[PDB]
């Protein structure tokens, strides 16, 4: 299987300095060439850089040229993205790729992007909140409940339930940013009514840029 | 229509 | 790796700049080291961050 | 640099359509063309390579052409699971560029949304703040409004929406929307309601709850 | 400024989409006209029912 794994996106004061790691498995980086592309609001998908590993030819986007450099370790089947002199509009997801490999003049395999967020703001972690089941959010014999997460700050954040095993009927919202310029999400599940005080629901939330990881249980109010 | 994180998909 | 002397100024250069902090001289001086080809570039960049943070 | 540029920007369909999204290069790229797909939280996804070639494991009702500049890529039988973003990009001339992207919908029909509220925790009560949730569950189309009352005055600027994208199998939306008020004034008013709006429903549904009620 | 021209695509067999076209009003007329007569190759010679000053339009193909 081939495979393409980015790291080392995180946040970053503009002016300040990232590197980004992509490694790949599956096949030899000495065959391809290995790309950086990134996606952003204001651009969409943009080409950042190249490499092609067994000569070190390197190619870049006019917009970070002299910033960012691309580098390879063959003998770590490893690719780099250096970025320096950060800008608010670097501010993308980072996807490393491969182009020609076995033949195949498209990029044909992506990795799953890391996230690079350049900003004057702090790192904050989240309070994790239950939307409690209750006669207010039941009908049909099945109830939603659920789990703010609430004020923090920066993307990412991810949300499972009963860690990964309930998965049907569930809805983790898009994040949306606060006027306060935190994030909040919310992730509702729906479930039987007749489930309710039997089977236990937790939701596992895991803010990573501040090491935060919550496992809530959410059950009905007491009266 | 602009990309959006979250949901990695165009937001109008 | 070893530098011919046009690379060991460009790092000379970096290395003296007066006003960029540590984290930003070193992923410059990084990035010397990754891509030679690129070495007026970033030698043109940290000048302008340099000057920028006067 | 080549432009690459998409149409539609939105192209809404039943399952079972053929669709037909395009692509034009700002000049010549012979054909150095390949199609990309992007599923909610996905990375990009080849389908079609050299304009018209199916990447292996591309389901067969993907097709690509080349017309000059002009790019097409078809669907011949639109399926739940190809609701996505669809973008070109061209690799004749560095760099390589891609399209804006086109968005593609399922068209289905109308379900009218399960409407649910969720008054403040009572953790977050022993902050400062206060989260009312209203939440609209597996509805379509996506438009439907929501109006927040307080003791029966509509709210304006303090609520915000969160939408998901369209359901893999079902082709439905939910939403949520939050009210934040700060503790002294959710403790200060009564009666909190959500209001929904949707061409499902007979007439708009408003549901409530008293502050204090278990 | 940005306009959005929405279309309905009203196919020979009853079948309907919707798309939408965005950028200046200029803009977004050529690209659905151009989309249009695409399709037309398929589906058949198209007729553009201009509605809203030209912001929506109602296009169907003859088979």
């Amino acid at each position: 299987e081939v495979q393409l794994v980015e790291s080392g996106g995180g946040l970053v004061q503009p002016g300040g300095s990232l590197r980004l790691s992509c490694a790949a498995s599956g096949f030899n980086i000495k065959d391809t060439y290995i790309h950086w592309v990134r996606q952003s609001p204001g651009k969409g998908l943009e080409w950042v850089a190249r490499i092609y590993p067994t000569n070190g030819y390197t190619r870049y986007a006019d917009s970070v040229k002299g910033r960012f450099t691309i580098s390879a370790d063959t003998s770590k089947n490893t690719a780099y993205l250096q970025m320096n002199s950060l800008r608010a509009e670097d501010t993308a997801i980072y996807y490393c790729s491969r182009w020609g490999g076995d033949g195949f003049y498209a990029m044909d395999y992506w990795g799953q992007g890391t996230l690079v967020t350049v900003s004057s703001a702090s790192t904050k972690g989240p309070s994790v909140f239950p939307l409690a089941p209750s006669s207010k959010s039941t009908s049909g014999g099945t109830a939603a409940l659920g789990c703010l997460v609430k004020d923090y700050f920066p993307e990412p954040v991810t949300v499972s339930w009963n860690s990964g095993a309930l998965t049907s009927g569930v809805h983790t919202f898009p994040c949306v940013l606060q006027s306060s310029g935190l994030y909040s999400l919310s992730s509702v599940v729906t479930v039987p009514s007749s489930s309710l005080g039997t089977q236990t629901y937790i939701c596992n939330v895991n803010h990573k840029p501040s090491n935060t990881k919550v496992d809530k249980k959410v059950e009905p109010k007491s009266c | 229509s602009q990309f959006d994180f979250c949901t990695r998909r165009l937001q109008s | 790796g070893s530098y011919n002397k046009d690379q060991q100024s460009a790092f000379y250069e970096i290395l003296n700049m007066p006003n960029l902090n540590e984290a930003q001289r070193n992923g410059f001086i990084q990035s010397l080291k990754d891509d030679p080809s690129q070495s007026t570039n970033v030698l043109g960049e940290a000048k302008k961050l340099n000057e920028s943070q006067a | 640099d080549i432009q690459m540029t998409q149409s539609p920007i939105l192209l809404s369909a039943s399952v079972g359509d053929r669709v037909t999204i395009t692509c034009r290069a700002s000049q010549d790229v012979n054909t150095a063309v390949a199609w990309y797909q992007q599923r909610t939280n996905g990375s990009p996804r080849l389908l079609i390579y050299s304009a018209s070639f199916l990447y292996s494991g591309v389901p067969s009702r993907f097709s690509g052409s080349r017309s000059g500049t002009d790019f097409t890529l078809t669907i011949s039988s639109l399926q739940p699971e190809d609701e996505a973003d669809y973008y070109c990009q061209q690799h004749y001339t560095t760099p390589p560029t891609f399209g804006a992207g086109t968005k593609v919908e399922i068209k289905r029909t109308v379900a009218a949304p399960s409407v649910f509220i969720f008054p403040p925790s009572d953790e977050q009560l022993k902050s400062g703040t206060a989260s009312v949730v209203c939440l609209l569950n597996n509805f379509y189309p996506r438009e439907a409004k929501v109006q927040w009352k307080v003791d029966n005055a509509l709210q304006s600027g303090n609520s915000q929406e969160s939408v998901t994208e369209q359901d893999s199998k079902d082709s439905t939306y939910s939403l949520s929307s939050t009210l934040t008020l700060s503790k002294a004034d959710y403790e200060k008013h009564k009666v909190y309601a959500c209001e929904v709006t949707h061409q499902g429903l007979s007439s708009p549904v408003t549901k409530s709850f008293n502050r204090g009620e278990c | 400024s940005e306009v959005t021209i929405k279309v309905n695509l009203i196919f020979a067999d009853g079948k309907i989409q919707t798309a939408e076209f965005k950028g200046t009003f200029e803009e977004a007329t050529a690209e659905a006209y151009r989309y249009a007569a695409l399709l037309a190759k398929v589906n058949g010679e198209y007729t553009a029912d201009l509605e809203d000053g030209g912001n929506h339009m109602n296009i169907k193909f003859a088979g």
